[PDB]
Order: structure tokens, then C-alpha cells, then sequence
RNA sequence: UGAGGUAGUAGGUUGUAUAGU
DNA sequence: AAACTATACAACCTACTACCTCAT
RNA sequence: UGAGGUAGUAGGUUGUAUAGU
DNA sequence: AAACTATACAACCTACTACCTCAT
């Protein structure tokens, strides 16, 4: 009779390099590695959206607190944690008049109402940016509720993706321009609320998550790195394969396939992949062709020896499908001799759903259930003895894993990736299902598919989350 | 000598910006006295307070917090820290920390509005630097700033009910084994005794069609009382092979490949289990991509089965419990049943429209936890298992197939604890931190509830 | 019977609503207007610039003097003056080689080594702003100087320009990055000597020139504005008309009029004038084409109601060369009725040398003799009256204003161009000789004619000096 | 009690290193009363010291400069303040300065080497942040940290006045006035008796070449030396004009305008004055535009013209002063002067480079100021002066122009206070700002005018 | 964030419209 | 030139691969 | 940071090379 | 058609406009 293997928590390093467990109190006791001075926050919006920015950018500053302190640690402010100023002066702000919207409203198009509302707001930054001496280093585009309840595309009175930020971020992605999007009812529920007479956003409990995830945001787009991972041995990279494939129907796609990868610290250099003409979806099974392969992987080999000098001892691919033979053979000759090449496939649709006989309560983090060297399980979300509660809903749900050609050890693949799904950004939550190489794999085909015209695209994590 | 920083504090409603201070503290290089990092449970508190503030203590910290200024255990404390002032005679002792805005300056105690209290309301990072550069100027020794300590400090008193354990603890799946695999596959070669129009889930057992052949575990007299023309059809035609070698993987020959065999193994296990459940008169359900039945209203007896519950009503919508399969071959020959929730107005009919249904499946999930989705399942599965050991299936006239009706346990070499029930409570919260992070076109659906 | 009529020199304002006169004081002694956290430390170069601007920093939070305090005021430090955080770690480093570089210099084209050059500068600064994930604000570049003295144009071993800093801002003028030249001589004026042994930049008696400085241009790319002058009455706006002859231009008869405007501080708006027909061989004098004339006046309109959002009372118009009928009639037609237009030009190659007998002091500044309501002289060179110094090397040679087109009072305009001479950024100057909008002129000018590749350059002004 | 920071050194070297100290205490909210500051000359060198090491030093601060450990007076100073060490016992009174790294630790007298030094050779950042460490341990008496003090001192310490004087100081200019003018201008219509081929400008006299007519200020009798041809002109054909009208501007006609006929007595003006300017035997120098002829070395008598030094010797080369003179109309008839000074190296012939030229001029400016270019151009012009109060010209047989020798004086009620030569050496360090701020590609002709 | 909701084909069936030694 | 007949792709038969809402 | 130093064509001289009637 | 004779600019002959480098 088999049982179940364990894999321990991965250790995330601070300030000072000492390790810890939990990004809030981890950050909050210690702070972050590389320090900055602060920011400067510049708003585009009208005068209710500056009040409310305001009012929110002060209340930031004084602590605050939730009902336990076990699961949601309270915030103690944003200089006590980061070691930056925040404060009221010192604002750009560029305001919209009311009645360009009023008489733009009434256009049938929806998509070219979207469109000259998501330029108004390119140019406007462009020329904001381009025109005033104070230097900005984060845009809070803040937009009212109108045109999100009033502009959609199921509203009843292609390339381009219909949502706003998307095509936002793609707008802006060729001049260098970081920004965040806030949605007004986000950030001023205290006034916003339905006709029954319940704020359907309520947060009168949870006001310290909104605060750990702004003010994560906040300073990972500010420059400074908030955490690093424990245990790098030399030579080892985590090319996160990207599978997002756009939606766009008469357009021919064929692949739409990018790359992600970690290799020292939490920085990520993305590359955009090809345009892939290859294997029209009829046949989307994605078996890449050698010159495309071989192209992806010059890319990653070369940002590797730009950034540490070294040739890679070994390559570990995270994908979501299958690889074959020729595959294989493309990537392996690029590669140099001495080194080792290992590709994965981490799915969900696969279901396996475990219950614990008696009590009430999930099973915890850091099972890892195997069946044959090939394929093995990970128990990525469930309950967890830090938080004294779970993560999921009702019932977790593992990750198939196998790896696809290549030697290696299961047990370090398990490992490799429960380290892998502790370093997201824009969410400041202790972890997530997917690795943050397939978490961000989505929005960065989501933003750079949504633009056909940029060639040459940044390669940082700034602007696109 | 004296050389130890005491914090005089509230607990446990200033439990955080305490340790706070005091991990800052130790941190930094100072060292520390409080209550929550070495008074514990089970040892005498007053004397050695007493004794490390008149003997080791250089400066006394106190709190002015809303309720920090009318408890008892702070004012002795206070009261013995104004003694030993007056012994030191030194008016740099007493350094008060307010941490509330909500509190007034002429509400606290006649001993704190003497001296300034240094602001810890609006912000914490000037009020711990002005209370260092405040120390350094009073000249107080210290030690070189070393983390090293406050991550031992964590790691031992912050961490010790809150971190896994060595103990073994059981979990079931809903995975259950085939236990006895029939001997032989039947292929039948007809060629002229079923039209090119033919349906072939019309017949009463299952079957597929092989490109000349029909694939069963059936017999030829099996099709006599719905095809009249089989009557004529010799047994010698057909041929047959061996299971052990098509699930050994031993077996790959030109007629028929291991992968082309598994698949109708498991296609055609498939379409056993769904015929053999649907001679179990349970109502059916039009679901996307499977077939899902839900059991009727009123059947059951008391609503109950060996004291469990499966069906029932919350906000006059009769929700009924059904599960779905699939088999699954590549592990190890076993059944997976996968869980759903369907509900139904009056227990007969359905409900005409699907974002309804699953708008409210989702508002009714977080009402139980996975206990009671472990009976569910548990009574679906006994309730279904004519047998009391396994499922009795409907694949023939003399060869069925066995499936135990327990799941396969995986148990774990260690665990957690178990705490009290307030953390469903708190998963509760977390699906409202679920509402309050995503939503999508929630207007409408809404308000076509009423 | 002649006189001199003598106007007092204007007070800049500075921090907390105060004024001052030499900048430098006011700076020294109460600070800037806006405060900023800090600035981004980067430099790109080898290993010994590196050190050299380690040193170099080192030695500037150290406050450094001169010989005399009668010629430049005090310097109390970086910290003390401005309040922005600096120091020598968190210092971005990009590495390059001297193997490629001593491999390409073997050839005759020192144009291909300009182009290959830059273009490593380049694409290394871009890299570091896309690869890296900080952020940069200022960045610092030095040069060997083996490069500057074996590889000029008139060493012996069409529309750009050969200067490097021209061709630098024109590059990353479409990036918006500003970036600071950095020479290793003035940098390291200690040990950069002749075989003979006195110091080429012999800073030994300046070093607190060079300290401001470096110091107020790394301000001024940061964002802050250090002063403001004293008295605006609302709603003027002085157009200051560049002139600039382009001899490589595909048509002789061909140059550029772009335009520079200050309006409520020391920003400018850089709007690119177009490559025309303004240049004559039987008048000599450009003269502005209608369709020109009314483009450029409506976007300073335009650009006056986007920073204001009120109609500008006044415009005045600066320029180096007198007008015509036909470019004021087009003027006035693109100029509202309750508005007034005053054409104003500017020449320097005009003599006249007033002397003087005994006093150790040449004629001061402040001093214009006028000779009709139209046609003036201004002394902005000479004795200042609160240096007791003077800053004409001998004697002050004067301005001879006119005033072609327009009706304005002689002694206003004349006392607002010679506060216009007040609002030097790129060195820390009491004031200079030509107003602030005819020195930046060639700057502009040369920076704009530097490239092919630029289609609209932004409004800002730090991506020049 | 005790308040005061002093520091002592050489008056010629460290003028930075006290006054850095000095100007930092003082903005940095401390009263200063230094050397430099407050004791200026007059004032007792020992006694003003002498009392304040008894009554108000705090700290002393001396600098162990190269020239300041052999005066008698500091170390007297010093012995009184170790008495003062011993008498009120404070080991703290002396912190040393060390700005001179060239002397070592064993050059110092016996007398500072019992008391720890501060280090300032890395950065002296840390050196004032370990005096302010310094001052707040032992509790010295201050006032609360103000800038304006400090700056409404610096403005009047040794700044004399930054408010204007009203007071006359004369004038003077380049435009030279003209006494006589030429009373007729003609026009001579010879028409035949002008070669195409000869060359209008090298007549004796000036004369334009204008489609009919030659605008001249000969008579019609004055060319028979140059043109035989002249002899057979009758002179009742030749328009002739006189220039009251020029003068005063009323001159009318169509054949000739007034603008071009103002150009015609400027061009006219020009010619003659080089006719006359080359007739005193005077050596040229090329430039691009004029001809600014320059003395011959052994001309002038001794080197020396009516007190005024005008050419000479500059280490390797001889410098001969001269001018270029075109004359203008619109405000004034007057005749415009440009100041010029040409270089040679034996006194026979020029320097072949022009950049040699102009980087020796550059550098020979710096030594004198405008007084001695007032003296050069009125020795320069009374040379050129035939008589006492004109300049003869030299334009044509009969008439002759004269130009006053003496400048345009002006007048000015408005100047401000004169210091002694110091403010000579102000500027010449003020010109080192050419080499302190902008260079563009100049090594080239750097390594080769050695 | 996760359990449903949707069109489409991974890859070995059998029906369109031929044309080969 | 002509006898048999499978040819040579290719439309389609039950479910493996990312998609895109749904409201907690 | 100011008195130049380079080409060259401002405003008006006279050769290139033809067509008006 | 032929008896006129200046065209109709407009490249260059001496002299007024913005580059540019040039250093102590």
C-alpha cells in the first residue's frame, strides 16, 4: 500500500537576508531588499475621483486593522512597511470634463466609443508625461462607473481586445509608461451601493487586504523588488512557457505561445514569441516547429548570459501540453552538450478531489501524491498551519505534473514549483494555484497579443500588471 | 547595570503593535522586556515584572491606548514605574506612546501629561525613528543590530500553534476500483445484418461499431429479440481477446492497436455504467458535456439514509444532489464519480434557464463544507450500489462488472492540528474576500432573482 | 545729455514665499520650491568611470568651496540645499568592454565608429530601462578619452550632426529618458594632467562652480523647480521665435522656426517648427508663410488654454530677426480681438563699446539707452550690484532691441527681457547676457536637426539640457 | 557658560578650510566669532582670543596646516588652554583639524598628540556629524537652528554695499566726432574714359563706378595723373551736390535715393580713412574683413607715448596695437573704433596660424584691465593726430576731412564704490570660468603649440 | 478563484468525386 | 484502348486541449 | 563666456545665352 | 515676313547677414 509524500513550505528571503514564510508579516517585520526613497502618484480623472483619491491616499497612511490578526495581518502603514513616503501634495492631476462623455454616449458603436475614450486617455498621459517637468512614476487612472455599467459590449440601449486595460496597457506599452487602473467603486465603497441596501463591494471587514494589495502594487511598480526565493543552485532557469492563445477568429493566429523565466532573483525577462503561422488551430496541439524553437531558446540562453555571465547547467520548461520528438531534437542541439533540458505539464482540468474522513477541514498544503516517476500530484491550494485556514473553495484541487523527456527527480520537480507559486505581485496573498510563470503567462498573452502594431516590446512585469 | 527596554501595554487588544515594537526592537539591538514574548501561561507574573523594573529596566515604554488608560495591571504598573523613577531620579524614564487618534490629551492619567508622548498615530516609521534617535541622546547602551535573534523569537513563540505536526491522519478519494474485469472482448462480424442507418445506442446492451465489426462483451443471442435477422449468425465468426493482455499493455497487434483497445474499454465501460444507471428509474439531467442524473423528491424514505442527508430545500427551491462518471484507466482501473448540484422548483420539472441555476449553486455551496459533500458522495454511492459490497452493472445477460461502492483511502504520514470552529466562520469571510476582489456582469442575473 | 536709464533687477522667488536675487543664495540659504524624495542614481560605462564617479559623489556630500566668496556664494552641501536623497550604493552598472570597441577603431570611418558607439550607449541605456526591473530617472554616461582625442573628424591615423550629445538626445527623444554628458577630464580633474604637470581643467580654485553645476542639472532632469520669477501679471505668454540656419537641409532656401514659451515658470514648451521655405537670397530675412504663421500661433493658443484654461490676456513675441506685413496680418488673424501682439527682435553683433575712465569697475548692469519708442539698447553684461563683481571679461557689450510690430510700452518690455535673462537652468549663473529663449535656441535647434527619425518630440524640456 | 566654535590657521592657505567650518556653524544655528569673520585688520591679533578661551570657547578648532605650527601666538594659545584643561578639568576642549595630509603623525609638537584627532581625509561629512555627536554629549548651551542670521551676516561682513551710491563719474566712447565735412560730393559722367578692365579702387582718391556716373570727391581736374584721358573732360557736365542734405536728411530725388546715398558716404568715409590710415607708414595685418595696420617695433621712441605703455614683450612674443574704423550715420556722424592687438614673435614678420593668434590674445587679456586699453587707444589716436585737436585726412587734392581725436565723452550720475587692486585679481580669476565650464575638441592644437 | 458553460476537433471512422497500369 | 477497384484525400465519431463567464 | 574666423552670398555688378516684334 | 534692340533674368563683384571654435 502507497502513501503520500511531503514537501515543506519554500522560504522566501527580506530585508537583510533572513527568511520567512508569509509575504505580509515577512514584509511587515522586515521590509524590502533593495530600497528606494518613494514615488510619485500622478492621477488622471475628475475632481470626485481626485477627492476620493485623496481621501483613500490618506487613510493609507494611518494604520489599520480586521477582526483576527491570524489569516489578514493589519497594516501598520505604508512608510512603517516599505521605508517610503506617501503623501497628499505633490499630485499631478489632469481632469475630464462631463460633457464630452454626455455627448459621446449616444453613439451605437460601442467599440469606437471604447476606442476614443482609451486614446483620450493615451494622449492625455502621453502629453502629461510629455509636457510637465514633475517627474510620475505610477499613473492611478481612476474611471467613474458609467462607462462600466452604460459601455459594454452586452450594453442594450478585432485585434483589439474590447476590454479596457488591456488595450490601455497596449497603448502605452511603446513609450514606457507604467500606470495602474482604479476602479472607482474599489476604493469609495462607503457611498456606493445598490438599491436594496447592502454595498455589494464590501470590504467594512476587509479593509487591510485592499491595503497589503495596493501598497504591494504600488512599490512592485515603484522599482524596488519586494522578495526574492531561498535556494538557487548554479545554473538552473525556470523558462515558464506561455500557451495563451487570442481569440481573434478571421485574423489567422496559429500560436500565439511566449516565455517567461526566473532565474536569480524574482525579476522576469518575457520575451514575445513568434507570430507562429504554423499549425493553423485546426491542429493547436503545438508542436513547435525547429527554427521557432530554436529562436525562443537563443532568446532565453542569451538574456541568461546577459544577466549572469554563465552558461545554463540546466533548463527546466513549464508548459500546459504535450511535446513530442521533433520537438525535442530542435530544442536539444541549440542547447550546448553538457547541459540538461526538462519540460513539464501542469494542467487543471484533470480532476482528483480527496476528503478527510471526520472533522471539518481540508487537506493541507504540501501533499504531493505519486503514482509513477513519469506523473505525480501536488497539492498546490488547501489548508494551511501558517493561516490556521485554507485557500481554496470547499475542496482544493492539485495539479497534474509530469515530466515530459529528461532526467531528473520527481521530488525536486514538487519542490521546484511549490517555490515557483509563491511570487505574485499584484495580488498580496500567501499563494495561488497556478505558478506565477503560467499565473502571469495569461496576462502577458492577454496584453501583448492585444497589439499587433508593437515589434520591439519591454520586457520587464511593470507594465502589464 | 541596567540595560533592558519594558513595554507596559494592554493585552490582548494590543497584541500586534506590542510585537511589533518589541520584534523592531530586539531587532534593532535593544533589548526588550515584555509580556507577551516571556510571560506565558503558567507562571507567577507580578514579581518578576516587579523585579525586572526596579532592578534590570534602563526606560519604561507605556501605551496610551483608549482602553490603556483605565485598566488596572497598566496603572500598578505605572505606579510602580513612577516608584523607581523617583528612586533613579530621572525624569527621562517614562516615555508614553499614544496610538490612537480617538483619544483626547487631557483624558489620560495625571502621571502621562507631564511629558510629550511621542506620536505613533498617524504613522509608525518616524515614531519608531524618533524613539531611536531619542534613546541614543539619553545615552543608552545597545548591542549591534542582528535580525539573527527576532528570527528565533518568531520561529519560537510566534509559531507554535500555528505550524504542522507529526501525526498520521486518513483521506478518501471518490475514486473506486473495478475489482473483477471480465475474460474476453467479442468481436462480431456481421456485415449484412445491421443497416448503414442503425443507431447504436438503441440497442437494450452496449456495443460499438469496428469498421466491419461490433465490440461488446455480449453474446450473439443477446440481439435476437430487437434484430430479427442475427438468428443465422455463427459464434465461430467471432473472435475473441484476452483482457489480461490489453490491460498488461503486452498486447499491440496490426487489427487492433493497445491504445485503439484501452479506448474501448473505456468507452465501452462507459456506456455500461450509463445504461446500468439508467435502469435505476433516477431522473436525468441535460448537463454541457456529460450525463448527470439527480434522484426524485420523495423517494427516498424520511429524507434520510443511515442518518445522512442528500436531498432537502433551503429558499423554496428542492435542491437535489447527482453525480457524474468517467473511467479511468491510466493510474489504475478505477471509476472516477464526480459531484454536482442541480436544483429544481418543484421537484419534478427543472428550471428553464442555467445562469439561474448555477448563480444560485454557487450561492448555496459555501452553506457546508467538504463533510458534508464526503456523505453526499458516500450516500450517492450506497444508495446506487444495489450490492452492499459493490455496484451490480448492466453490461449482459450472464457477465457483469463489479464496482465497490468504498472509495480507495489515501492516508498521510503527518498533518495539522485541530483548532475550534471558527475557521468555517472565517472561510465564509474568504469567499466574501472572493465577492470583493472579482466580479463580472452581475446586474442583470441579480436582478432577475426576485 | 545722454543718460542711462538704470532698472532695478528683478527677485526670483524660492521656498516658503520668499525672494531672493543670485539664485545660487537663495538656493544655499532657503531652499527649492517643490520638494523632491531623491533621485535615480545610474551610470553606464567601464570600470574606471565607475570609480571616478564614486570618488566623485564622495567628494560632493562634502560641501566645497572656492578661493573667494566675493565671486561665488557658499555651498553648504547636497543634502543641506536641496533635501533629496543620494548616495553610492543602489548605483545601476552596465558593463562595457574596450575589446570591441579597440577591434572597430582600426578603420578610416569615424562616422561608423560614432554610429556603433552611440548605438552601444543606446542600446545598453534601453536594455537597463527594459531588461532591469528598477527604474531609472537620471542617467550618467562618461568616455575615455583615448576615444575623444584618436578618433575626431580631423584626426589622421548628411542632415545629422557630429556632436554626441545632439545626436544622444535626438535618439533617446522618442524614449524619454533624460541623460547628463559626462566627461572623464572634469570628472577627474586631479589626475588628468599634460606630460608637463599642470591640470588641463585645473578646478583646483573652482570646484564649488563645478559643484553647483552638476548639481542644479541633476536637479532640473529630477523635476523640481528651483525658482520662479517674481512678478507675472496674468495672461502673458513670451514667444520666444528660435532661428537657426539648416545648411544641410535638402533646399538652401530651407531652415526651421520651432518655439519656446514661458508662461508661469521655467518650463518651455518645445514645439518642433517645420522644414520650410523661409530663407531668401534678395531680403534675407525669414519671414513667415501664412498657413505657417497661423499654425504656430494657434498651438501656442492651444497649448496656453491645455496649461491655463484661460484666453491669454498678452503675447509677446521674441525673435533674433525683424518681420513683415504679411506673417503679423496672418498672426492676427488666428489672434483674438481682446488680445495684444508684440513682435520683439533681437541682434548682439551690433557695437557699441561704451568705456569708461577711472573705478575699478566697467559699466554695470541694469543701465539702456534708448533712442526712439521703438529701437532701444539694454546692458544685461557687466558689474552686478550685488556680486561687487563683474561678469563682462572686459568691456560690457550691450543688446540693441527693437520693437518692429506691436504696441507696448519700451520700459516694460525692456524690464521683461531683462528679467527673462534670469532663468538659467544648465549652469548655475547669476543670469547671462541673451534671454533664456535665444539660449536655448541652439540647443533646441541643434538637438531637433540632429535626426531624421523624429516625428513629434515632446513638450518637455528636460530631454535637452 | 561655553558656546563658541574658533578656528585658528595660516591667512593665506586653508581661506576655504575656516570658512567652511565658520559658515556651516553659523547657518547651522551657532555663533561663530572666527579670524576671518570678525577680526579684521586692526584688531588685535591675541587679546580678543585670550579672553574668550576664559570666558565663552566651548570647543577650539585648530588646523595643522604647513605654515601655521611655527607662530609663537597659537601655541601660547594652546599652552593657555591646557591650563584652562587642567584649571576647569575638561579633557574635550581641543579637537584637532587635518586638512594638509602631507605632514605626518610624527611632526606635530608634543602638545596635541595626548588627545585623539578627528580624521578628515575621507569625506568631512562624518567629521561634522562627530562634532554635532560631540557638542550634544557634553551639553552645550545653544539657540535653535535659523539661516537668517547667517545670510543677513554674509551680506555684510566684508560686502561693502549691495545699495546704489548716487554719485557722477564721467565717460567715455569709441564714436569719434567730426569736425569738418567734405562740402560738395559730384558725380563725373565721363562715359568713355573709364576702362571696363581698370579697376575703380585703385585711384589715388576714391571713386564708385555708377552706371553713368562716378560718385567721387575729386575735382574734375585731379585724375590726370592716373587717366590722360581726364584733360579732355569739360567740367560743367558733372552734377554736384552738396551734403547738408545727408547730414540733415532732406535730400529728395529720384535718380539717387537717401538710403544708398548714406551707403555711398559711409563707403566713401571707409576708402579714405584706409587711403589716409596707409599713407602714415603704419605695418598691416589680414584678417577677413578690414585692414588693421599695426605700429612697427622700433618706430615709437623708448617703447613709451605721452605716459602710455603701447606695445611690448609677452614672454616670446611682441605685441603691437592697432584698429579698424567704420563709420556710421543714423544716430551720429560719427566714425565707430574697434580695439585690436597684433602679435609677432621677432618684430618682423606675423605668426602664420591665426589660432595662434587668438589663443595668445586670449591669454594676454587676462593680465591688464580696460584702463591700460583707454591709455593704448588714445596714445594710438593722438600718434595718428597731425595737429592737436583733429585727424587729417587724406581724401583728395584741395579738400581734406578732420575727425576729432578726442572720444565722444559721456556723462553718468550713477556709480558705485572702487576697492583697491584686489578685485584686478577677482577678475582674472572670474576668467578662468572659460576653462572651468564648456571645451569642445581642443587637444588637437593643444599638443601642438608647445 | 473555482466549478460549470461553449465551440471545436486529437486521431482513427466511412462518404464525396475521381482516374491509374 | 480497356478490365477491376482500391485510390487519395477528407468529412465526420466519441471526447482531449485552452477558452470565458458567474457569481460566491 | 566674448573678440574673433570661415565661407558666401545680403543687395547690386555685368556675362551666360538666347527670342520679342 | 523682316527691321529693331533690348530682353529677362540672374550668376558673380565688393561688401552685410548667422555658423563656430578658440583657447589661457
Amino acid at each position: 500500500m502507497k502513501e503520500l509524500i511531503y514537501i515543506e513550505e519554500p522560504s522566501i528571503l527580506f530585508a537583510h537576508g533572513q527568511k520567512c514564510t508569509d509575504p505580509r508579516d515577512g514584509l511587515a517585520l522586515f521590509g524590502p531588499l533593495n530600497q528606494i526613497y518613494g514615488i510619485k502618484s500622478g492621477v488622471v480623472g475628475t475632481q470626485k475621483g481626485l477627492q476620493i483619491f485623496k481621501s483613500y491616499l490618506d487613510k493609507i497612511q494611518k494604520p489599520i486593522y480586521n477582526h483576527n490578526n491570524i489569516t489578514r495581518p493589519m497594516f501598520p502603514g505604508f512608510e512603517a512597511v516599505f521605508g517610503c513616503k506617501w503623501e497628499s501634495q505633490n499630485i499631478v492631476f489632469k481632469e475630464i470634463t462631463d460633457e464630452e462623455i454626455r455627448r459621446y454616449l449616444f453613439n451605437a458603436s460601442t467599440h469606437k466609443r471604447t476606442y476614443d475614450l482609451v486614446t483620450l486617455f493615451n494622449d492625455k498621459i502621453i502629453t502629461a508625461n510629455k509636457n510637465d517637468e514633475e517627474r510620475v512614476d505610477v499613473w492611478f487612472v481612476i474611471v467613474p462607473e458609467e462607462i462600466y455599467k452604460y459601455c459594454r459590449p452586452n450594453s442594450v440601449l478585432y485585434n483589439y481586445d474590447a476590454q479596457f486595460h488591456d488595450q490601455l496597457k497596449a497603448r502605452l506599452l511603446e513609450h514606457t509608461i507604467p500606470t495602474q487602473i482604479l476602479r472607482e467603486s474599489t476604493l469609495a465603497w462607503r457611498d456606493f451601493k445598490n438599491t436594496f441596501g447592502a454595498p455589494i463591494r464590501d470590504f467594512s471587514k476587509i479593509e487591510g487586504h485592499l491595503a497589503w494589495t495596493i501598497s504591494t502594487a504600488a512599490y512592485y511598480k515603484a522599482g524596488g523588488k519586494p522578495w526574492k526565493l531561498g535556494d538557487i543552485r548554479p545554473g538552473v532557469c525556470y523558462l515558464g512557457l506561455v500557451y495563451k492563445k487570442i481569440e481573434k477568429s478571421k485574423n489567422p493566429q496559429n500560436a500565439c505561445c511566449a516565455a517567461q523565466m526566473f532565474l536569480d532573483n524574482g525579476d522576469g525577462t518575457v520575451f514575445k514569441g513568434e507570430v507562429g503561422p504554423w499549425y493553423n488551430p485546426e491542429k493547436g496541439e503545438y508542436h513547435l516547429k525547429p527554427k521557432e524553437a530554436k529562436a525562443l531558446l537563443t532568446q532565453a540562453l542569451e538574456s541568461y548570459k546577459e544577466q549572469n555571465k554563465s552558461y545554463p547547467k540546466e533548463v527546466f520548461i513549464h508548459a500546459r501540453t504535450r511535446f513530442n520528438d521533433e520537438e525535442w531534437n530542435a530544442f536539444n542541439e541549440v542547447t550546448p552538450k553538457n547541459t540538461n533540458l526538462v519540460g513539464v505539464t501542469i494542467t487543471k482540468s484533470k480532476p482528483l478531489k480527496l476528503y478527510k474522513t471526520e472533522g471539518a477541514f481540508p487537506i493541507m498544503r504540501g501533499n504531493a501524491y505519486i503514482v509513477d516517476e513519469k506523473k505525480a500530484f501536488l497539492w498546490t491550494l488547501g489548508f494551511v498551519p501558517k493561516l490556521q485556514s485554507t485557500l481554496s473553495m470547499e475542496v482544493p484541487n492539485p495539479i497534474f505534473i509530469e515530466i515530459n523527456k529528461g532526467e531528473a527527480e520527481i521530488q525536486q520537480v514538487l519542490k521546484d514549483i511549490l517555490a515557483l507559486t509563491k511570487l505574485n505581485y499584484n495580488a498580496c496573498i500567501y499563494a495561488d494555484g497556478e505558478p506565477v510563470t503560467l499565473r502571469f503567462a495569461n496576462k502577458i498573452g492577454e496584453i501583448l497579443t492585444a497589439s499587433t502594431e508593437i515589434k520591439t516590446p519591454p520586457l520587464a512585469f511593470k507594465y502589464y500588471i | 547595570m541596567r540595560n533592558k527596554i519594558f513595554i507596559s501595554h494592554a493585552t490582548p487588544e494590543d497584541d500586534d503593535f506590542t510585537r511589533w515594537l518589541s520584534l523592531k526592537l530586539i531587532g534593532l539591538g535593544y533589548e526588550v522586556w515584555c509580556d507577551i514574548l516571556f510571560l506565558d501561561k503558567g507562571v507567577d507574573f507580578w514579581s518578576t515584572i516587579e523585579k525586572e523594573i526596579r532592578e534590570n529596566t534602563c526606560k519604561f515604554l507605556i501605551v496610551s491606548s483608549t482602553a490603556g488608560n483605565k485598566r488596572e495591571g497598566v496603572l500598578k504598573e505605572l505606579a510602580v514605574a513612577t516608584k523607581v523613577k523617583k528612586h533613579l531620579q530621572d525624569d527621562m524614564f517614562i516615555i508614553p506612546l499614544a496610538i490612537d487618534e480617538n483619544l483626547s490629551y487631557d483624558d489620560i492619567n495625571i502621571e502621562i501629561v507631564r511629558l510629550n508622548a511621542i506620536d505613533f498615530k498617524k504613522s509608525w516609521a518616524k515614531g519608531l525613528q524618533d524613539l531611536l534617535d531619542a534613546f541614543e541622546k539619553q545615552n543608552v547602551p545597545k548591542k549591534p543590530p542582528d535580525h539573527s535573534k527576532s528570527n528565533l523569537l518568531y520561529q519560537q513563540i510566534f509559531l507554535h500553534d500555528k505550524q504542522a505536526i507529526e501525526k498520521e491522519e486518513t483521506y478518501d478519494s471518490n475514486w473506486f476500483p473495478i475489482i473483477s474485469f471480465p475474460n474476453e472482448l467479442r468481436f462480431h462480424r456481421y456485415d449484412w445484418r445491421l443497416p448503414k442507418q442503425f443507431d447504436v445506442r438503441t440497442l437494450a446492451f452496449p456495443a460499438i461499431r469496428y469498421k466491419e465489426y461490433l465490440c461488446t462483451f455480449a453474446w450473439e443471442y443477446d440481439f435476437i429479440h430487437q434484430l430479427p435477422k442475427t438468428e443465422t449468425y455463427n459464434g465461430q465468426e467471432s473472435i475473441r481477446i484476452s483482457t489480461s493482455d490489453i490491460l498488461s499493455g503486452r498486447y499491440d497487434t496490426d487489427f487492433i492497436r493497445n491504445y485503439e483497445c484501452q479506448r474501448l474499454i473505456v468507452q465501452l465501460i462507459n456506456k455500461a455504467f450509463e445504461l446500468r444507471m439508467k435502469d435505476k428509474n433516477v431522473r436525468e439531467y441535460q448537463m454541457s458535456k456529460t450525463f448527470a442524473y439527480w434522484i426524485e423528491k420523495g423517494k427516498l424514505e424520511k429524507d434520510k439514509f443511515e442518518k445522512i442527508k442528500l436531498v432537502g430545500k433551503q429558499k423554496n427551491k428542492y435542491w437535489h444532489f447527482g453525480i457524474s462518471a468517467a473511467g479511468k484507466l491510466y493510474p489504475s482501473p478505477v471509476l472516477m464519480v464526480s459531484s454536482h448540484i442541480i436544483f429544481t422548483m418543484d421537484g419534478i420539472n427543472l428550471i428553464k434557464s442555467k445562469s439561474i441555476q448555477h448563480s444560485s449553486r454557487r450561492k448555496q455551496g459555501k452553506n457546508w463544507w467538504n463533510d458534508k459533500w464526503r456523505e453526499k458522495l458516500l450516500a450517492f454511492i450506497r444508495f446506487l450500489s444495489d450490492d452492499q459490497n459493490a455496484i451490480y452493472l448492466n453490461v449482459g445477460s450472464e457477465e457483469k462488472i463489479l464496482i465497490s461502492n468504498k472509495p480507495l483511502k489515501f492516508f498521510g504520514k503527518m498533518s495539522y492540528v485541530t483548532p475550534s470552529e471558527v475557521t468555517l466562520e472565517e472561510e465564509s469571510v474568504l469567499a466574501d474576500i472572493n465577492n470583493f476582489e472579482e466580479d463580472t456582469e452581475d446586474l442583470d442575473e441579480l436582478e432577475d432573482i426576485e
